[PDB]
């Protein structure tokens, strides 16, 4: 069956540049063109250009000529994407497209039914941070509620559990968010009864891969 | 009557048997001897709808050609995967002749005879033949070289104009020589010819012809974008020997000086990429002695640059690299029909 | 071009959507379905024509330039944003999300002070918790010496939890250290459908 393998995301600065590749297969890698389409969120879907495998003809799109590169490899039915000169505008999730109608007497182009998992690319001049974990202390129905509050890290993603996961229980980890600073905080809470505030111990769990730190925080009433 | 089919068509020619260039010998064993004296019967009160885009006879002229150049334009070794196989490499004595394609018994094809048939859409001056008119097999990119021309104005051709992943195919109604010389005694660097003055005027009547498809929207011509050579140049083959030229000086928007005589670089290359399939061939060095072809620029395969929004602007870039297009530029006046 | 019409669309199981696309060119038109973090799925195209594994309850039409995607009997995996598509230009998408239904829960607000630690660094964030509520809309009111705040602050909220329906949102006002420290009532005002008046959860500076 058709599945159009792609290379993952990456982080860039702005003024690199960036490739990208997607494996074809289950299908003859000639026969039809391979489009690179990158989606940012809340934006229109942007088509950045096909590749017909078989000379490596190319079509872009008007606002890419220049900084746009498509080529491939027919004997490992691989296509390949370069982006230049990179700005926080080309901060997106590009993907690998092949249309639906695909045979060796004709095509369809833009009827995309395969797509390729995506590649995250975010491009920002902030550097990788780790987080700094600050306490929301409790104070005093008859339930409290306490968090933790994950300021100022880069990238994305953090990952927040309770007790080491023995705490699910009315746990709300909110969406982070973009400072004007370019680094990221988010805040997670749990509720609790009341009585427990001075028994049981609570402990928020935060890890950051990328910056490869991790926080056993441990929130009490002040 | 008739209904639309698909059959097994068969070939004629005028390939004699004194002549052993290999095309010619091709068609001494795949085809019979042209009609004579070919009838060619007109159909009165028919109207017919044509495809040019979808007509098995193309598909067929493919297999054909792909075995005339598997027993003729054998190359030194095949790199494939893969395994490397190594053969055979003679001195190439190929000239493309024209040939013409015939239906079997109970099928029938049929031509359109309007003037300004762009291949696709209704035909009202139908006629019926029993074999289209010679074709000569000529592979190239970029240029569509001794092929036929538009009877009367020039011909836009596509499948559908604003599907910027569809090529353009310029007829033109009046060629254009263009003269290719490779010296004798750098024996790989040659250069093409071509009078600067027709050539600016057809591409000045081209564009002003595309203009009537893009409701007079300003029509700009630019280098390619990117591909192999095969693409990115104007590729073809003389005297066995692999010809790519560089047509930047063709395509330029301020030539419409720049009336004198164009004078384009080329190159001879042995390792090639097969217009065939996958893999690169590679080719004995050049033949000694001044290599030299005269051809009849008859067409032109454009790609329009996608993503135009806004603008007053539409770029076009030469290539164009199906050869099934070659074939559907000769073929596009002709449909098989099934009888009863 | 191409301009696709509602930008959202907030609907419960069972109910139909209806997303709009007008043209001004013509060529197959086709929708694609993006569920947050996944790659886009091929819906319709031709205007008319369901893709692979599309069940019946999708189905297109079209008069003119205008296009439509018609969704009936909405679920869970439905929801998303979608998108129109002709040749090469698509349109700027339409948010399609669930809200299901169910009698309405007042939040429970909490405020929480910056912690010493972070005084420490130089800032001071005021954190305001609102805690399982319906429906979705909610508004949040930073008040400091009860002068009104706007723009010192950002919100964030959970999508619908799986087991309650309620939402739960989190407001945050970031100031210098300095300026934390020149003012002393620090109050979160709540306004909300299930409250028959604000409600203001409220400190004082150092206590
Ligand atoms: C690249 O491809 C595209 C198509 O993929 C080419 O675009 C079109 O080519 C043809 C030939 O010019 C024309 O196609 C049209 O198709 C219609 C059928 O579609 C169905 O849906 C219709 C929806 O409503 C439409 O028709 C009603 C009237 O019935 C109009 O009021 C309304 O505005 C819509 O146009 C159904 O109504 C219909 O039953 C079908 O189920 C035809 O309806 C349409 O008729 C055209 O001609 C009529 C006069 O004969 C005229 O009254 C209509 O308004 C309409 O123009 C037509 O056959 C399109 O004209 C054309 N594109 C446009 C302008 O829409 C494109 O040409 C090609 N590119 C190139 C360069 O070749
Ligand atoms: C587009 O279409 C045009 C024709 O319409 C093609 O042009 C032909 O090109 C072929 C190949 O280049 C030409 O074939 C050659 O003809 C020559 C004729 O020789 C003349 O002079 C000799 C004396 O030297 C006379 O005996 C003879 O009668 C002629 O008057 C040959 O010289 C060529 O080579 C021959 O000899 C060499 C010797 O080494 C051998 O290697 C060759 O095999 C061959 O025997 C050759 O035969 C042909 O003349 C052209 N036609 C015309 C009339 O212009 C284009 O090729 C075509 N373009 C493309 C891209 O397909
Ligand atoms: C090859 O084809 C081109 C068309 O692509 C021919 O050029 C065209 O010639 C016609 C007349 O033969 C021109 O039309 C005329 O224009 C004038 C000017 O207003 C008008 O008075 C006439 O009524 C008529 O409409 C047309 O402009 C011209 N097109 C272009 C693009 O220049 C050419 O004649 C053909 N050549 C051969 C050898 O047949
Ligand atoms: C070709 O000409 C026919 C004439 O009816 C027209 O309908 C069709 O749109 C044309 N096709 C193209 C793309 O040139
Ligand atoms: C082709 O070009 C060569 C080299 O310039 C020239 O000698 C020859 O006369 C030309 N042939 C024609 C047909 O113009
Ligand atoms: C070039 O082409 C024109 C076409 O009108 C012709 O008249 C002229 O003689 C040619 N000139 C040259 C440089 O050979
Ligand atoms: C063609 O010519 C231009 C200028 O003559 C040159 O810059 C370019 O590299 C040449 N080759 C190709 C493949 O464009
Ligand atoms: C759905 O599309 C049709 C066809 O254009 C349109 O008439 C109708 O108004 C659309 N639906 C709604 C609810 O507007």
């Amino acid at each position: 069956q058709v599945r159009l393998s792609q290379s993952g995301g990456q982080m860039k600065k702005p003024g690199e540049s960036m490739r990208l590749s997607c494996r074809a297969s289950g299908y003859e890698f000639l026969n039809c063109p391979i489009n690179w389409i990158r989606l940012a969120p809340g934006r229109r879907p942007e088509w950045m250009g096909w590749l017909k495998p078989r000379w490596g003809a190319v079509n872009y799109a008007r606002k890419f000529q220049g900084r746009v590169t498509m080529t491939r490899d027919v004997y490992s039915d691989t296509a390949f994407l370069e982006l230049r000169s990179l700005t926080s505008d080309d901060t997106a999730v590009y993907f690998c497209t092949r249309g639906k109608y695909c045979t060796a007497r004709d095509y369809y182009n833009w009827d995309f039914e395969h797509w390729g998992r995506g590649a995250p690319v975010t491009v920002s001049s902030a550097s990788t941070k780790g987080p700094s974990v600050f306490p929301l202390a409790p104070s005093s129905g008859g339930t409290a509620a306490l968090g933790c509050l994950v300021k100022d890290y880069f990238p994305e993603p953090v990952t927040v559990s309770w007790n080491s996961g023995a705490l699910t229980s009315g746990v709300h980890t909110f969406p982070a968010v973009l400072q004007s600073s370019g680094l990221y905080s988010l805040s997670s809470v749990v509720t609790v009864p009341s009585s427990s505030l001075g028994t049981q111990t609570y402990i928020c769990n935060v890890n950051h891969k990328p910056s490869n730190t991790k926080v056993d925080k441990r929130v009490e009433p002040k | 009557v008739w209904k639309d089919a698909d059959t097994t068509l068969f070939c004629a020619s005028d390939a004699k048997a004194h002549e052993t260039e290999c095309h010619n010998v091709w068609a001494t064993h795949a085809c019979v001897p042209t009609d004579p004296n070919p009838q060619e019967i007109h159909l009165e009160n028919v109207t017919e709808n044509f495809n040019m885009w979808k007509n098995n006879m193309v598909e067929q002229m493919q297999e054909d050609v792909i075995s005339l150049w598997d027993q003729c334009l054998q190359p030194c070794v095949k790199l494939t995967g893969g395994s490397v196989i190594k053969q055979a490499c003679p001195k190439i004595s190929f000239d493309p002749i024209p040939i013409h394609y015939c239906t079997p018994a109970g099928y029938v094809i049929l031509k359109c005879n309007d003037k300004n048939f762009n291949g696709t859409g209704p035909c009202k001056n139908v006629s019926s033949v029993q074999c289209t008119h010679g074709i000569k097999p000529v592979v190239s990119t970029q240029l569509l070289l001794n092929g036929s021309l538009a009877e009367e104005e020039i011909i836009i051709r596509s499948e559908n104009l604003t599907n910027n992943a569809k090529t353009i195919i310029v007829h033109l109604n009046k060629s254009v020589e263009i003269n290719c010389t490779r010296p004798s005694n750098d024996i790989r660097k040659a250069y093409c010819e071509i009078n600067g003055t027709k050539w600016n005027k057809v591409l000045k009547q081209v564009t002003e012809k595309l203009k009537e498809h893009f409701n007079n929207k300003t029509i700009i011509f630019q280098p390619p974008s990117g591909g192999d050579l095969e693409i990115t140049m104007h590729h073809f083959n003389c005297r066995g020997e692999f010809f790519y030229c560089n047509t930047t000086q063709l395509f330029n928007n301020t030539c419409i000086g720049c009336n004198g005589t164009i004078t384009l670089p080329c190159k001879i290359k042995q390792i090639i990429n097969m217009w065939q399939g996958t893999g690169q061939a590679m080719y004995a060095p050049p033949i000694d002695g001044k290599i030299n072809c005269v051809s009849n620029i008859t067409g032109i395969l454009l790609t329009r640059d996608g993503g135009a929004n806004n603008t007053s602007n539409e770029t076009f870039r030469p290539g164009g690299g199906n050869i099934k297009d070659n074939w559907r530029s000769e073929l596009y006046k002709y449909k098989v029909v099934q009888i009863e | 071009v191409l301009t696709q019409s509602p930008a959202t669309l907030s609907l419960s199981p069972g109910e139909t959507a209806i997303i709009s696309c007008r043209t001004s060119q013509y060529g197959s038109l086709a929708w694609y379905q993006q569920r947050p973090g996944q790659a886009p799925r091929l819906v319709i195209y031709s205007g008319s024509t369901r893709a692979a594994g599309i069940p019946d309850r999708f189905s297109g039409s079209r008069w003119g330039a205008d296009y439509n995607l018609s969704i009936s009997n909405l679920e869970s995996g439905d929801f998303g944003v979608y998108y129109c598509q002709q040749y090469e230009f698509f349109g700027q998408g339409t948010k399609v999300q669930v809200d299901i239904k169910r009698t309405v829960a007042a939040p429970s607000v909490f405020i929480f002070p910056p912690s010493d630690e972070q005084l420490k660094s130089g800032t001071a964030s005021v954190v305001c918790l609102l805690n399982n509520f319906y429906p979705r809309e909610a508004k949040v009111q930073w008040k400091v010496d009860n002068a009104l705040q706007s723009g010192n602050s950002q919100e964030s909220v959970t999508e619908q939890d799986s087991k309650d329906s309620t939402y739960s949102l989190s407001s945050t006002l970031t100031l210098s250290k300095a300026d934390y420290e020149k003012h002393k009532v620090y109050a979160c005002e709540v306004t909300h459908q299930g409250l028959s008046s604000p409600v203001t959860k409220s400190f004082n500076r150092g206590e």
